[PDB]
């Protein structure tokens, strides 16, 4: 993911 | 219900109604933000909605609009949507549920009530996407019930494209056509019972979503709504  | 509005341009956006990120820009309605020199701000999401809600029962409705995207990078994301959702929906979460959907429940059809045609420029990892930009339409999750190549020659484009978006609410039938000035057409339709989803009162709009990279801009919109009796 690129979640943060 | 019967409606109709016409806006040829945003010179006027006297009907519309602007939340999270969006605002009246350039003569636009601009999705997400940008900072004072002019670079898209990450992590951030907009709505911009006609503001009077209208009913989908026995109802018919065409609309169209112009758009343009721009990037200042080969990676931009997230894209942009129309959307149809009760008139209290807000901005949701930001990246790659472009503004619709929360992260605990963006695949559970049965805890949305949203439809949307989506304009996707960024393949997200964290749910079923194909492996390349794409426009699809949304039925309750952010995994698209129908989606089709979005030629990158045309995201990339910086031109004023067209959507066409109809409903036939005798077939139960929502249908998005998009072109390209000199450039791509697509067709997408699905069947689908919009009235079924929504018994009430709705609100149509847009909903556009960083990322990085990327703004997203309304040009034009027009909109009419009949009875099918
Ligand atoms: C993570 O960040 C990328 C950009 O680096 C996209 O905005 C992507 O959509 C993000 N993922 C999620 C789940 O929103
Ligand atoms: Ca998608
Ligand atoms: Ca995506």
């Amino acid at each position: 993911s690129s979640v943060g | 219900s019967e409606l109709s509005f016409n806006y040829p341009n945003f010179q006027s956006v006297e009907d519309i109604t602007f939340q999270g990120g969006a605002s009246p820009r350039n003569e636009t309605l601009q999705l997400t933000p940008t900072d004072s020199n002019g670079i898209p701000i990450r992590q951030r999401a907009g709505h911009a909605v006609y503001s009077q809600p209208f009913q989908l029962r026995d109802t018919s409705f065409y609309t169209t609009f112009t758009f343009v995207i721009r990037t200042t990078s080969n990676s931009p994301a997230d894209g942009f949507a129309i959307f149809i959702a009760p008139p209290d929906f807000p901005v949701k979460r930001y990246g790659g549920y472009l503004g619709l959907f929360e992260p605990n429940t963006a695949t559970n059809t049965s805890a949305n009530k949203v439809v949307a045609v989506e304009f996707d420029t960024w393949v997200n990892t964290e749910w079923k996407e194909p492996r390349y930009r794409h426009i699809g339409i949304d039925v309750n999750s952010i995994v698209s019930v129908r989606v089709t190549r979005w030629q990158d020659k045309d995201v990339f484009s910086r031109s004023i494209a067209t959507a066409h978006v109809g409903y036939d609410g005798i077939s139960k039938i929502l249908t998005a056509f998009v072109t390209y000035p000199d450039g791509g057409n697509y067709v997408l339709s699905h069947v689908v019972d919009l009235a079924e989803i929504f018994p009430g009162d709705v609100r149509i709009g847009f909903s556009g979503a960083t990322g990085q990279y990327e703004t997203q801009y309304i040009h034009s919109w027009s909109f009419s709504s009949t009875s099918t009796n």
